């Protein structure tokens, strides 16, 4: 299991929370192989689950928060005011 | 003062006009302004020189016909007064303009001074109490009955597609050309003119939006129908004389779709309702092809939708339900539109009353219809 | 093979050229491909059909004006391979890709399989020996002789905010956005559009960007200019005709402060400058306000500058010695940089030799830059 924890406390609270749960089934042959193949097998799952990471959430957070609230409306145009407090919808 | 107010749908080629809460609008004409080009000599002629409407439209030979709209903008301003006084007259509503509320219309993205001396000639020539500019696309889809869609429209002036979604018209994504039914009409007369026969004449120009109304069809596939050769249809005209029309028929509206013919590089109708559908959000794209709505005469066209389904499916992205719904009265839904916001009682916030004029002036008028 | 290496600093909007170790680039132009709309009926006409830089400006109208690149992302790759081409031929540089190494400049944070491509063009169509992609950010303080501070730029493709300290770009603290000039010249030709005077032609286009150039200025207060009424202020095309330009000159470039107006979501310029101060670490803020380098020709608007010390002055802490400077020669900040980062002796270890890419490939690409 591979846990990351990043906290930022400036101006209000951010946090980072994490982990990848990793089942894998290695087969044993030599002493400079072994050690060899479990450090690769943590290179690229730990670099991977960095990538992940990094490049999902600068960029599905992005749109996955955004699909919460969007930062513009349907219409990309900013809520005109007047607009709300004299129209009438529906049938 | 909350009299049954007025609906002029305002088109370059044709005008429409009524009262609220009707089903169809009674006082449909071309507009124009013909007036007499030749010399009268003998008593009891048609009086007054100034011909709008249907006495225009029995004596076109007489009249030297200029339309003063052109794509949405009107140059002639003392033409369109007398239009304007002429619908009100007795001769087509039998009714004042100082009693009745105005529902005018224009197309989006047209010119502001234009807007304004509108607003100028109705609150300050006629004596309204309280006028209201719109957009052609909402009033659609208010005749519909629905609210999400994009409306694809093609009129004599304007050919624009506007996205609106749950009631909210998307400016940012509104596509617009001034290619059009005059621009198809004046393209089918130059086309006449490689054929042989020439019609230059103003009131003769009318001649060939007749011919572009009954015999034009919008063929599929358009390089196969290059390669075959055509049958040559007969068409009569007003005095009698025989005309083989030929491949003038079928490269007339291609027009619209290829806006490269008459040499002015724009988009044309089935990439203006994509780029609409792009420019607009990622969630909505998916409910705005699904409801796509068609409007204006210029759609009228044999074999126009099936071909705007073909360019949709070649341009936008694969497996996706494309729907182009079309009403039965399509030259008269942007009116019908009207007439239902009209009856509606929420009429009363939206207008510009003549007292909220006389204070503010433009800028009120520009604030209240967006 | 140590020859003189060849300073190509890309753009979208404009790209410049030539050797290192100058004081000004001697071969600019606009960055586009201009191809004949009208037949060519007459023999002895403009030979080639691919109109690049300086014939392209003097035979506008003939040409079909079309842009590879949009917001530092080229999408017409055959394009641009005929304007290095164009770069390297005999009518502006007079020398051979063979000889001399390359500096190549991108805007940040982009795609990487445009990167490579861009690699590939130069390795194997043309047979450079060496290659080296660069910031021009890092570039534009080499210009100026600072190490620390921040670089907004705005050019017509990317606007971005680099801060560095002491030779330590920042790779994390790199804001930037799609909005810059393009985006001002389409909704300034937008707006045109609402004030009467249509412009939908490619040759056409460029006329706009000359109305933007020369015509425009950026108030403090926005609020105040939009409740008092402007001036109408008057300019003469290419043609001969005027135009009153009214409201449209002073609207137009606030999309880059205020982004919502063209229909997307944004941070703005002045915001992306603030942001990058932001994320960079405490202790380095107050440096990087104090250093604050402008750079690219959509920062030349009147009262920008300003308008960017009163932004920073409203967002940013109080009591913080702000301080926007900038070189004369705006426009050439960055190529001034890529020419004494190349004649520097320190460039032959940066760069990435032929033999190296032809070993190792797009991998030793990515290494090298950063």
């Amino acid at each position: 299991v591979l846990k990351i924890q990043v906290h930022y406390y400036e101006d209000g609270n951010v946090q980072l929370v994490s982990h990848k749960d990793v089942q894998d089934s290695v087969t044993v042959s030599n002493e400079a192989q072994t050690a060899k193949e479990f450090i690769k097998i943590i290179e690229h799952a730990e670099n991977e689950y960095q990538t992940a990471i990094s490049e999902n959430y600068q960029t599905m957070s992005d749109t996955t928060f955004k699909a919460l609230r969007r930062q513009l409306p349907v219409t990309r145009t900013k809520i005109d005011w007047n607009k709300i407090l004299s129209y009438k919808i529906g049938k | 003062i909350a009299n049954q107010p007025v609906v002029i749908d305002n088109g370059s080629g044709v005008i429409k006009a009524g009262f609220a809460g009707d089903q169809i609008p009674k006082y449909c004409f071309p507009n124009y302004v013909g007036r007499p080009k030749h010399v009268r000599v003998m008593a009891g002629a048609l009086e007054g020189d100034i011909f709008i409407g249907p006495k225009a439209e029995e004596h076109r030979g007489l009249l030297s016909i200029r339309y003063p709209m052109e794509h949405g903008i009107v140059k002639d301003w003392n033409d369109m007064e007398r239009i304007w006084q002429y619908v009100y007259s007795k001769e087509q509503l039998q009714t004042f303009s100082e009693e009745h509320p105005v529902l005018l219309t224009e197309a989006p993205l047209n010119p502001r001074k234009n807007r304004e001396r509108a607003a100028e000639v109705f609150f300050e020539t006629f004596n309204v109490p309280a006028l209201f500019i719109s957009m052609q696309a909402v009033l659609s889809l208010y005749a519909t009955g629905r609210t999400t869609g994009v409306v694809l429209d093609s009129g004599d002036g304007v050919t624009h597609a506007v996205p609106i979604y749950e009631g909210f018209a998307m400016p940012h994504s509104i596509m617009r050309i001034d290619i059009a039914g005059r621009d198809v009409s004046r393209f089918l007369r130059l086309y006449l003119r490689k054929e042989g026969y020439d019609f230059h004449s103003s009131s003769e120009f009318e001649i060939v939006k007749a011919i572009k109304e009954r015999a034009c069809y919008l063929s599929i596939n358009p390089q196969k129908d290059e390669t075959l050769e055509t049958e040559k249809a007969q068409y009569y005209l007003p005095d009698g004389s025989t005309i083989e029309i030929g491949p003038s028929r079928f490269r007339a509206p291609e027009l619209l779709f290829r806006p490269d013919l008459i040499g002015e590089e724009s988009e044309g109708i089935h990439e203006v309702l994509v780029f609409a559908i792009q420019k607009s959000d990622m969630d909505l794209r998916r409910t705005l092809f699904s409801n796509i709505v068609l409007s204006g005469g210029s759609t009228l066209f044999k074999g126009f939708g099936d071909r705007l389904l073909s360019e949709v499916k070649k341009l936008a992205p694969k497996d996706v339900k494309i729907r182009i719904s079309a009403p039965q009265e399509r030259l008269y839904s942007t009116w019908i539109g009207g007439s239902i916001l009209a009856s509606l009682d929420t009429f009363k916030k939206m207008w510009v009353s003549k007292k909220e004029y006389e204070e503010d002036g433009a800028r009120s008028i520009h604030r209240k219809t967006f």
